[PDB]
């Protein structure tokens, strides 16, 4: 496959500016892929040390998000949550 | 434990709550007589599975005695005239659980701790977080009339 960015100002309303870019160009086979080499395959690639691999998780993944309010508390105990029940890197 | 200790707590039994908390720990662990160290340190050993039911576990009282034993500690500190160890515990306050009372008191404290030590400017943000949070603004106004006194700003003072 072939990549194209697109690019559309919205300030004006002349449509004027419609630049684009062929950004490159991506080979994939199965000789590649029976080689890993591309695949996020769980527990093996836990130590995310390719930031590529993260963004492609950030890409992939069902997105939500929640504001949490405690009116008549302090929050705190999320980082507790995060990293001790959750047990987050 | 957390029952007995909330019990010494409010009977002022800090001494004979240190040694059992000691005790619970490892006992090499005899020389840190802060409390707010070996609170930390005493850790509850299950999520508590299905058991009968409680109106409370193990950390949600752990919880409620790191603050009132940090708040406690501050305010002695305080009346005491160490408004340099106060700071440490009275943020130590807010760091985990304070029901928005507990925090409004906290901030009053520390407007106090900061007008002892000559800052108050400092002392004027957390007593302005004190009456925006608070129901309960005496005690910040109070601080207020103190400041203005100790400055010179009658008309202030008197207005507060």
């Amino acid at each position: 496959c072939t990549v194209l960015l697109q690019i559309m100002e919205r300030e004006s309303g002349n449509c004027p500016k419609d630049r684009y870019v062929v950004c490159g160009r991506v080979f994939l086979s199965l000789e590649d892929l029976s080689t890993g080499k591309y695949l996020l395959t769980f527990p093996k690639k836990k130590p995310i040390e390719h930031m590529e691999d993260l963004f492609a998780l950030l890409a992939a993944f069902h997105k939500s998000c929640f504001q949490i309010t405690s009116p008549g508390y302090a929050l705190n105990s999320m980082k507790v949550w995060l990293l001790e029940h959750m047990k987050c890197e | 434990v957390g029952l007995q200790a909330a019990l010494w707590l409010s009977a002022d039994r800090l001494g004979d709550l240190a040694l059992l908390l000691e005790t619970l720990n490892g006992s090499q662990s005899g020389a840190s007589k802060d409390l707010l160290l070996l609170l930390k340190t005493w850790s509850p050993p299950a999520e508590e599975l299905d058991a009968p039911l409680t109106l409370q576990d193990a950390q949600g009282l752990k919880d409620v005695l790191l603050t009132a034993f940090a708040y406690r500690q501050g305010l002695q500190e305080l009346i005491t005239g160490n408004p340099d160890k106060a700071l440490s515990s009275l943020h130590e306050a807010a760091s985990g659980l304070c029901p928005r009372p507990v925090l409004v008191q906290v901030y009053t404290a520390l407007g106090s701790c900061h007008r002892k030590m000559g800052n108050p400017q400092r002392a004027l943000l957390y007593l302005v977080a004190a009456l925006k949070e608070g129901s309960a603004w005496g005690p910040p106004l109070l601080e207020a009339s103190r400041l203005y006194q100790q400055l010179g700003d009658t008309t202030a003072e008197l207005e507060s």
